[PDB]
């Protein structure tokens, strides 16, 4: 059985750095040649319980090219837990029943972690839930970052924007805290800043993090630059000062960017990055996004399948 | 006649109270250049004419041509060190990419960000403008907003 | 390659009469006989922004009847656009990463092609954008006449209803200027009357056609009566007074229609057409509707496959 | 100068890329006889200069000192028989009336047919100007921002 | 006639120290003898066009202790102005065809002033014009003030909370720096803050002012403890974080302020005035309202009496 085999895939923070490594390395083989029959005859739930366009629809590209079938829903208010009050217990507690593993994005944070309460052996593969986590945005993130760097130890990495209620940060700040020597630049607004719990790990880690004002006076030593969006669904009124985006990115900000650096984005975008940014070079925002059918067909596979592509 | 300029164009004949317009629209304007304006000085040809002498600056044949639908008969020309190397004047242009906006409201091309583009064909009397986009056709009077 | 391939199908402006008899060619062979792995491992993404039950459960119905897979919304509420604020630029750009081909029916006239700017070598079938066309409709209404008329030439053809807002007879109406012969009579309100633009376009073609205040005053020489609905989502509040229709077709007066006179109606109807007309040997609406599966099969075969469907 | 004129006004020592504003904003181009504009034209002291010439038109009582608040140190030359008759800079007035827009949302000048006032206090640093309706004092940079 | 007869009440900027200490004077003698009949048969207009307890009642029981009559509206919602779209400078030209005075209190700043342009002869007095001016809030702190401390020079004063959007501390700032000598200490949050035109009016004048992030700060020093509420509906959604009252004044806190001090506050108090003050000789905020009966009979009497003999 390959290591990943049947696991619940639901915060980074319960992989190992082999287990990541594992995942990419599956996606570089599924991405160079296809296996459409990978997992045939096997049925996907994909619940997904808030909004979504790229998660939802590659993950469900993804089934399709591996041989599965999809069923789910992407809206709840006409599900029995919209209409009739079905506890979200019951819910993946039938769905369990019905087939061989569950997508689910929720708007509540631990909503995957306790489906896997109830889900039997079925595996849940969490989509995002709240401003928590989102793993499988972490192994897309990864596999672009190597794919653009080579390396995952030793790079310099700019996280702007909305830091507290980005579920993307934190996944992704703890994934890279896993690879050696990565140095840490964070730039968000005070009221939308990292959340203690990931600062302390990257203290207790030993490693290297700092706060900045702007993106300029970092604009020559990152080698990533992962621009975030505000949380507007996720914000309090109290931070409804914070909606605008402080940082916005233009292209003349990257006329000194390191050649290498490129700049990454989870997407969507509202005006934090500039349009201008993406007929320059720099930009890797939409293959970062490409990147998500081979990293969500890697993790299917592994969790689906007993042996290991090849 | 008006001010003297080595090299760059000289749009002569404009219609009386377009050479304004034209300052605008095509931005001519936004420039570290010297740019001389005569408005409504006699002409004699026809009456008033109204002309713009950017120095250092050259349109190309497709700049000149979309000036067409305001001043059909504008004369462009090139001066290089003086003396006049190529007197040129609008045709109608084909396509007029980015200057005007789509009357349609529903037209996509105002929420994204694209930007306009229109097909010019002479409709029989007035010069109808076919959006790219929402494919409805209008005359080029209206897409001239109101 | 055959010629359609690849091609993005946006307007009927854009086809040849050629084009539109080899989508017609291979309508009828992929009608007589089946090709239920001609697309497979392909994933067609459904995109529609706007209501549909018909446009969307055909297409996906001929994508099924051909061996691909299909991923996408019906509804934009829950996707980042609706909730997150992503632009239709940047959700065609993610999305042209993981599909073969996008089908998006949407309710600014524009939207498709957009679309194809940002969708790379991924081609955009449109499914209606807005008021503006539905070149699929055409290509079952066709196949349809063709069917029940013999030719595509030489027709009589009474548009009734609302022609400002309908998007089937602004693309019928330039899909039958390209054969020879053809009559027009044109049935509207004032407010609702046939865009100048169609009848500049019949003019400079030499196409005769003319308004006329009653389906009676054309019974008798019109061979399709080609029905249409107000456009209530459309209208603007001064075309108010135009929400009901005000020509209803009741089956007495096809009493003295011409025998191989047929009625068709891209449907929804709401009070244009009686449902006693519904039994009458001259309603072919549901027909016509049937005929979507093999025209919209034809198109797909066409523009994903090099070859041609023999 | 870069033109002459029998009788007319001509406005000189306008800073650049505010030439272009004053035909606009004074609608100079309601008018029949010629203007005679220069764009960065050199000034030695001033590098970049506008200047704006206008035959048989002399600025009415309004737009001197308006003019004031858009090019402070322009000086305006009163010509007839070819002969400066006056030469003038102007002053800042007390208020002006009419063309300034509260930058206040919830001021009533924007919801009611008035016209808008402000009184113009030459504040240490820039001009302040207080709004007639709603009493908030801004900066000049605010009030008559682009 | 007096210096206030057909005179506006628009702004305490447009009053001098004089006119304000004839309206104490006078408020002075009708608290002591009363006139019920100074304005029989003078019909008087209450326009609130936005939420009034106390000051619309105060200013109608106040005409009818006069003997005048009153007509008007507490809502704009059932005007010709709420449901059909009758200018504010239609509304007053018609009402001023009717009546001898128009109090008016609004939700626009500026209001009131408009009013006057149209108003003709009939003076028009300001009931509040959005977060501009409360004239007559003012004349009731003033008098109020002068009955507990005996003096309108050389106090110590300090306003508390949004002193942005307040529009009673707009107006009594700018009375209370036409008499010598008043220290005043602002302690509002930063986003609320007094806006810079009174402070340079206070500069330009010579008065001594102070900030402070506390009221202890000035306990000891003060005569006067001038709490505002947070004008919830006035504030912009950047605003939001501000909505709850940051200094809370509690029994305990009147630990050691001197014994003349009065804690007065316009009304309605929310959260910033806990009610066990109520019970302290300090508390004397419901005295203040009272007070309003008097200063705004003597402001009516002097605007509409030409000579008056008390
Ligand atoms: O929405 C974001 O800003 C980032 C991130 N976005 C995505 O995953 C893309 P989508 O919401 O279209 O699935 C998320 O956390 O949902
Ligand atoms: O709605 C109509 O009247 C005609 C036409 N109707 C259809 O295509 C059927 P549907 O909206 O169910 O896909 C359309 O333009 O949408
Ligand atoms: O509302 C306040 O906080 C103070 C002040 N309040 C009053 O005048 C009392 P009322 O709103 O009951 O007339 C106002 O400015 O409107
Ligand atoms: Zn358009
Ligand atoms: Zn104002």
């Amino acid at each position: 059985a390959n290591p990943l085999y049947q696991k619940h895939i639901i915060s980074i923070n319960d992989l190992s750095r082999d287990d990541l490594n594992l995942v990419l390395a599956t996606a570089a083989k599924l991405k160079a040649n296809p296996q459409p029959e990978l997992l045939k005859h096997k049925v996907i739930a994909s619940c997904f319980f808030e909004a979504s366009t790229a998660t939802r629809l590659s993950f469900q590209t993804s089934m399709h090219r591996l041989g599965a079938s999809v069923v789910g829903f992407s809206d709840s208010a006409n599900t029995s837990l919209g209409k009739k009050g079905e506890t979200l217990a019951d819910t993946i507690s039938v769905i369990s029943t019905y087939v061989d593993a569950i997508v689910m994005r929720h708007p509540q944070e631990g909503a995957a972690r306790l489906a896997t309460e109830f889900s039997g052996n079925v595996p849940v593969l969490n989509a995002g839930d709240g401003s928590n986590q989102h793993p499988t945005q972490t192994l897309l993130d990864l596999f672009t970052i190597q794919q653009t760097e080579g390396r995952l130890d030793n790079l310099h990495v700019a996280m702007v924007g909305d830091l507290k209620y980005g579920r993307t940060v934190h996944s992704l700040t703890q994934a890279l805290a896993k690879f050696d020597g990565n140095r840490f630049y964070f730039i968000a607004p005070d009221a939308l800043a990292m959340p203690e719990y990931i600062l302390d790990m990257l203290d207790e880690k030993g490693i290297a993090w700092s706060l900045h004002s702007s993106i300029e006076e970092v604009m020559a030593e990152v080698d990533i630059l992962y621009m975030t969006r505000v949380q507007k669904e996720r914000l309090d009124p109290s931070e409804y000062a914070n909606v605008k985006a402080q940082f916005v990115l233009r292209a003349s900000d990257l006329h000194n960017a390191k050649a290498n650096m490129k700049v990454l984005h989870p997407l969507p975008r509202v005006d934090e990055i500039a349009t201008d940014v993406d007929k320059t070079p720099h930009a890797w925002y939409f293959q970062q996004a490409g990147n998500g059918i081979f990293a969500r067909q890697a993790l299917l596979a592994l969790v689906l399948n007993r042996d290991l592509v090849l | 006649g008006v001010e003297a300029i080595k090299r760059g164009t000289v749009i002569d004949h404009i219609p009386a109270q377009i050479g304004f317009k034209l300052l605008s629209l095509f931005k001519l304007t936004e420039t570290d250049q010297r740019i001389t304006i005569g408005l409504n000085l006699p002409s004699g040809e026809m009456g008033r004419k109204d002309l713009i002498k950017i120095e250092n600056t050259f349109l190309s044949e497709d700049q000149v041509d979309q000036l067409a639908l305001y001043a059909p008969q504008a004369t462009v020309n090139r001066i290089d060190n003086y003396e006049v190397v190529g007197k040129s004047r609008p045709s109608l242009p084909e396509r007029i990419d980015n200057v005007l906006v789509c009357p349609n409201s529903n037209c996509i091309s105002h929420a994204e960000p694209v930007s306009s583009s229109f097909a010019v064909r002479k409709r029989a009397n007035d010069i109808a403008l076919k959006c790219k986009y929402c494919e409805k056709e209008f005359s080029h009077n209206v897409v001239l907003a109101n």
